[PDB]
């Protein structure tokens, strides 16, 4: 149920500012949790936070031309299932 | 003055309490905020209460409060079975809460 | 032994109470540190206790220690009244507390 | 609280202390004010917690004699206290 609608607000060769749908009142989460790495088999990811509040997040420090994975969780497994996207820089 | 406090902080007592099993592992923003608020606001004014009343009256009173509210609205809002034997208890909680205030 | 450590959880609520007493109203460090802490203690001794045993039996127990021994120790430590009409009136608050709290 | 001593001092930031006494004459929070000595404006203030005492103004203008003084949370304690300093 959440979050939903992950997608690539603006894009450079190194960052990405992403954003998704926190839902409604009822259903925003106290902070959501974002991985993201390179879409090939190097499971060493890079991950951090966000509060709750916010519905975007831009991620900095990319390899240009690579193509990334990105994921955002909520805190729980309770309110729906992670979502993620591909994107090459 | 105290005594408003008083029931001002245990009706923010039952507030806090309800909306913390609305949040879940402390992980729904809004109930969350409003548990963290409503905890804030009630001992705050707990704080204040127990400067001029004892602390006995004072805790057995925000307690009170914070009960007869709690049964109030799981009644209420929550399809509670309402026995006579919670008749009357919470007669004895009034009785006691007024009691108390009245041998100020 | 899930018993035992809820009464020490109801320990620690009178503790935090004769220390937010002291506390002046959050004003001595201190006493509010102690108040703090030895909330978190009963608030989380609680939780364990209350895993094994009946929500119902183990609040009403953990109030009950809680507010005896807030007024016993406020009579005590702070020479609050001692009257028959307050003894009288806190007993029939302390029942009703722990009888709507024995029910649901 | 007593004791409010200029620890250290630039052009434009004074460090200061004092003595919160032991235990039970400790507070949960302290107030620092400080302003000009003379020329009305407000006074700025900050608040710092209690079991710290030392406090660090900052930003202010070389060469002038400014007042700073600590306070208690409240009144019923040790009463305030002041001091003035040229940076």
């Amino acid at each position: 149920s959440v979050p939903t609608k992950l997608e690539v607000v603006a894009a450079t060769p190194t960052s990405l500012l992403i954003s998704w749908d926190a839902g409604h009142w009822w259903e925003w989460v106290t902070y959501y949790r974002i991985t993201y790495g390179e879409t090939g088999g190097n499971s060493p990811v890079q991950e951090f936070t966000v509060p709750g509040y916010s519905s975007t997040a831009t991620i900095s420090g990319l390899k240009p031309g690579v193509d990334y994975t990105i994921t955002v969780y909520a805190p729980t497994s309770d309110y729906g299932s992670p979502i993620s996207i591909n994107y090459r820089t | 003055m105290a005594w408003l406090i008083l029931i001002i902080a245990g009706i923010f007592e039952v507030v806090w309490a309800i909306a913390l099993k609305y949040s879940n592992g402390f992980t729904r923003l809004i109930p969350s905020m409003i548990t963290l608020i409503g905890m804030l606001i009630s001992f705050y004014l707990l704080s204040q209460a127990t400067k001029t009343l004892p602390i006995g009256t004072a805790y057995a009173i925000w307690t009170g409060i914070g009960a007869l509210g709690a049964v109030i609205c799981g009644i209420i809002f929550f399809k509670e079975p309402l026995t006579a034997l919670r008749i009357v208890f919470m007669i004895l909680l009034l009785t006691g809460i007024i009691g108390l205030k009245a041998t100020s």
